[PDB]
């Protein structure tokens, strides 16, 4: 349900 | 320093709708 | 959080999230004590009666965040562990006496308008300020009752520490209080599943400063009549912070 964050992290 | 200021609260001299709840109590 | 309400924008930027990173997911509250430390409840870390342990490569720090699910560009800041370090005397086997985790961030987080630390308590400002019906504010992304769009926040007044200890079967230690409304009061509100780890603030009527004077740490239920809110006492284990962060620094 999360906003996929991005590739970095 | 600066801890428990918020920038747009403390910082600006503008209150939260609720904090004064929390003063209230303080008795 | 039970029966709270909408956070207004940097209502409460030192609110944490911590994040695990497969599955992406919501793990616990925490908050920002310096531009280096974040503080949390020691069970969203280590609670073997339900198989969790996690390690710094398991988890991430997201901070300056509003809505719960979204990915907040241009305000939030993500954030790497560079460790953990939890109370030795964590007591996971009886009552969570001792709930209490410091993080370490590999790198410093930028502070902003949507982030900022919270002041930890000295000796004189706990004293003045955990009192009986004395209110303190507890803020989350939890559930909503036993999921929300953006951060919840409630004011709970601190309880009298007879009736925190006569609502319970649980062995109630110094190292916690206990807030929440009597069902004689009217008011309601409760932390929940997902606010673990979150701070309990009290902004001093003498410097007009937020101190985090508890830690979002256990309930039977949520929001129950007849049943209050456990929180870790943050000054009570302020020479362990101490210890940890003069060391490890
Ligand atoms: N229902 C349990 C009761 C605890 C009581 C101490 C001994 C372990 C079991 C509980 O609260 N737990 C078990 C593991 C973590 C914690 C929790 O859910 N805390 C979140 C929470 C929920 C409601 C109110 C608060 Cl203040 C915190
Ligand atoms: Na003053
Ligand atoms: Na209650």
């Amino acid at each position: 349900d999360f906003e996929e964050i991005p590739e970095e992290y | 320093a600066d801890c428990g200021l918020r920038p747009l609260f403390e910082k600006k001299s503008l209150e939260d709708k609720t904090e004064r709840e929390l003063l209230e109590s303080y008795i | 959080i039970v029966e709270g309400s909408d956070a207004e924008i940097g209502m409460s930027p030192w609110q944490v999230m911590l994040f695990r990173k497969s599955p992406q997911e919501l793990l616990c509250g925490a908050s920002l004590i310096s531009d280096r430390w974040v503080l949390t409840a020691a069970h969203c870390l280590l609670y073997p009666p339900w198989d969790k342990n996690f390690t710094e490569n398991d988890l991430l720090v997201r901070i300056g965040k509003h809505s719960r699910t979204r990915y907040e560009r241009n305000i939030e800041k993500i954030s790497m562990l560079e460790k953990i370090y939890i109370h030795p005397r964590y007591n996971w086997r009886e009552n969570l006496d001792r709930d209490i985790a410091l993080m370490k961030l590999k790198k410093p987080v930028a502070f902003s308008d949507y982030i900022h630390p919270v002041c930890l308590p000295d000796r004189e400002t706990a004293a003045s300020l955990l009192q009986a019906g004395y209110k303190g504010r507890v803020t989350g992304w939890g559930n909503l009752k036993e999921q929300p769009s953006v951060l919840q926040v409630v004011n709970l007044p601190i309880v009298e520490r007879p009736v925190c200890k006569d609502s319970t079967r649980i062995r109630i230690t110094d190292n916690m209080f206990c807030a929440g409304y009597k069902p004689d009061e009217g008011k309601r509100g409760d932390a929940c599943e997902g606010d673990s780890g979150g701070p309990f603030v009290m902004k001093s009527p003498f410097n007009n400063r937020w101190y985090q004077m508890g830690i979002v740490s256990w309930g039977e239920g949520c929001d129950r009549d007849g049943k209050y809110g456990f929180y870790t006492h943050v000054f009570r284990l302020k020479k362990w912070i101490q210890k940890v962060i003069d060391q490890f620094g």
